[PDB]
């Protein structure tokens, strides 16, 4: 079983700079390797074949190289359309993919918390939303504390794609509880740990206030 | 120009079977191998097998052997992919790809992809709940909670397109109940609360549900 | 004991031939096990023609009255790691297939087993000391999913399902 390993999993590159994507094969393989680009919502587009040959119409800034167990895709100068997911391929086996994202200055998240609406409480379910707005990089830690008790297995996080204008991320963590469990406790808080915050930020509220 | 056009998206109950089409044009259909590649939501590309359109011979990946059948109709230049006894693991976008030359693995041509959702859930409209602002500097955040709908997608707009800056509509998440849910949020000046009305416009085409919810402070 | 292959229509006794070679497709993917699976070739006439071990007989899945190897079985391929490329198998001593004329052709079970054992040994050489498995055709048009050949202006289709049902270590 031949395994293609791409590194890094995510590549953060400042706009206009050079990017180097790696692709390592578990065992030595022939120099028959292809690189694909996939923008969200689209099928993959072939970039390189034969480990160094550009497909028709592919801009000159894309170049391929490698031999044996190491293969490299190089973009000489990143452009706006170049930020996507890249896959290397050898015969039937694909790589897990490397995402090239825009690298910008650190931006601290703005943290908000939303108590469940009374209309939703009528249905027997309660959802608490913690919002992280316009932060970079994507790595963030969000924890739920209900009466100082850490929550586990009852929250889901959603992350937007990098913003088309300021290249930031936004994240929502939703805590889902029954109406019976929601009214057993008073104080609900989310703790947000991000590189752009000197100390973690906590947003909290008292139920009914 | 050479292109591959696939069949539309389908939603299937677990244990059933689905057939996906791939019609080829502007090239000799029998001269190039047709491969099928599937991509789970957010995950990588997985090769399922190829079919020789000239002879109808097939070579399936050992994972899919006994679950996948590949055929073609040379008269209409269409390649078919059938998966049987569907599972939630089989929810993915299924692509048909064509080799650059006879039997190459350089996929220079792809279909637009067919999405297959395997779920026991039935069509259900969303319930929209407010995310009211309360009490970050001079900026206030509010939004709408769109919960318990199936299937995707759901569109959200604010003030019928009048309010666009600062709007973030998060990708849907699949809950344990088999129903999708998402939120849309917007940051607005705190002074505008109580003088500017904020309404989120939620549409769910599969259920023909259209909800206009006003978000009010406190 | 003989292996009986259903054929349609009935091949006359004078169409009995010598099996001198095979063409195979190695199945793609992996099973997290030390097994390699081979099937009758899923390709077309292009795969058969490029083997260059065929005689005047036009045949599929089996070379009839073709070239024989000198000492031992020889397997060839343009790329062993490309499962889209068929593997040409050239026997050293042929295996006779006898068509009675009643709609079935017969093959010696013991003689066919020994040849498969030799092929699996040569296949292990190219793919490591692994289990070699033969499985029936993955499917296709009747002339390729079956073993087909021409003889005296007629075309015959023989089901080769029993010819690939063995596992070798
Ligand atoms: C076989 O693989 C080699 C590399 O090992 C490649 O150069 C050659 O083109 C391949 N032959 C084909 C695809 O027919
Ligand atoms: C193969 O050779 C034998 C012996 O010469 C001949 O009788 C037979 O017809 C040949 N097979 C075919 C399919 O022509
Ligand atoms: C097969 O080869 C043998 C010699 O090895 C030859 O005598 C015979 O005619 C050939 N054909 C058949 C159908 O046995």
């Amino acid at each position: 079983e031949i395994v293609m390993t791409q590194s890094p999993a995510t590549l953060s590159v400042s706009p206009g700079e050079r990017a180097t994507l790696s692709c390592r094969a578990s065992q030595s393989v022939s120099s028959n390797l292809a690189w694909y680009q996939q923008k969200p919502g689209q099928a993959p587009r072939l970039l390189i074949y034969g480990t160094s040959t550009r497909a028709t119409g592919i801009p000159a800034r894309f170049s391929g190289s490698g031999s044996g167990t190491e293969f490299t895709l190089t973009i000489s100068s990143l452009q706006s359309e170049d930020f996507a997911v890249y896959y290397c391929q050898q015969y039937e086996t694909f790589g897990q993919g490397t995402k090239v994202e825009i690298k910008r200055t650190v931006a601290a998240p703005s943290v908000f918390i939303f108590p469940p609406s009374d209309e939703q409480l009528k249905s027997g379910t309660a959802s608490v939303v913690c919002l992280l707005n316009n932060f970079y990089p994507r790595e963030a830690k969000v924890q739920w504390k209900v009466d100082n008790a850490l929550q586990s297995g009852n929250s889901q996080e959603s992350v937007t794609e990098q913003d088309s204008k300021d290249s930031t991320y936004s994240l929502s963590s939703t805590l889902t509880l029954s109406k019976a469990d929601y009214e057993k406790h008073k104080v609900y808080a989310c703790e947000v740990t991000h590189q752009g915050l000197s100390s973690p930020v906590t947003k909290s509220f008292n139920r009914g206030e | 120009q050479v292109q591959l056009v696939q069949s539309g998206a389908e939603v299937k109950k677990p244990g059933t079977s689905v057939k996906v089409s791939c019609k080829a044009s502007e090239y000799t259909f029998t001269g190039y191998y047709v491969h099928w590649v599937r991509q789970a939501p957010g995950q990588g590309l997985e090769w399922m097998g190829w079919i020789n359109p000239n002879s109808g011979g097939t070579n399936y990946a050992q994972k899919f052997q006994g679950w996948v059948t590949m055929t073609r109709d040379t008269s209409i230049s269409t390649a078919y992919m059938e998966l049987s006894r569907l599972k939630s693991d089989d929810t993915a976008v299924y692509y048909c790809a064509r080799s650059d030359y006879i039997s190459s693995w350089y996929f220079g041509y792809w279909g637009q992809g067919t999405l297959v959702t395997v779920s026991s859930a039935s069509t259900k409209g969303p319930s929209v709940f407010p995310l009211a602002p309360s009490s970050s500097g001079g900026t206030a955040a509010l939004g709408c909670l769109v919960k318990d709908y199936f299937p995707e997608p759901v569109t959200v707009s604010w003030n019928s397109g009048a309010l666009t800056s600062g709007v973030h509509t998060f990708p849907a998440v699949l809950q344990s109940s088999g129903l999708y849910s998402l939120s849309s949020v917007v940051t607005v000046p705190s002074s505008s609360l109580g003088t500017q009305t904020y309404i989120c416009n939620v549409n769910h085409k599969p259920s023909n549900t259209k909800v206009d919810k006003k978000v009010e402070p406190k | 004991d003989t292996i009986t292959l259903p054929c349609r229509p009935a091949p006359p006794p004078h169409c009995s031939s010598n099996i001198t070679g095979l063409i195979l497709t190695r199945q793609g993917g992996y099973s997290n096990a030390n097994t390699v699976i081979f099937r009758p070739s899923g390709g077309d006439w292009r795969d058969i023609a490029r083997c260059q071990i065929a005689g005047t007989v036009v045949s599929t899945q089996l070379f009839l009255n073709g070239s024989l190897a000198e000492e031992e079985v020889v397997i060839r391929s343009e790329n062993w790691t490309d499962n889209a490329k068929s593997i040409c198998v050239q026997l050293a001593t042929s295996v006779e297939i006898a068509c009675t004329g009643a709609g079935h052709c017969a093959i010696s079970r013991a003689k066919w087993a020994n040849t498969l054992k030799q092929i699996a040994s040569k296949l292990r050489e190219q793919y490591g000391a692994k289990t070699i498995i033969f499985k029936p055709s993955s499917g296709g048009d009747p002339e390729f999913v079956n073993h087909s050949f021409n003889c005296g202006g007629e075309f015959f289709y023989c089901a080769s399902t029993q010819l690939f049902a063995s596992t070798w270590f």
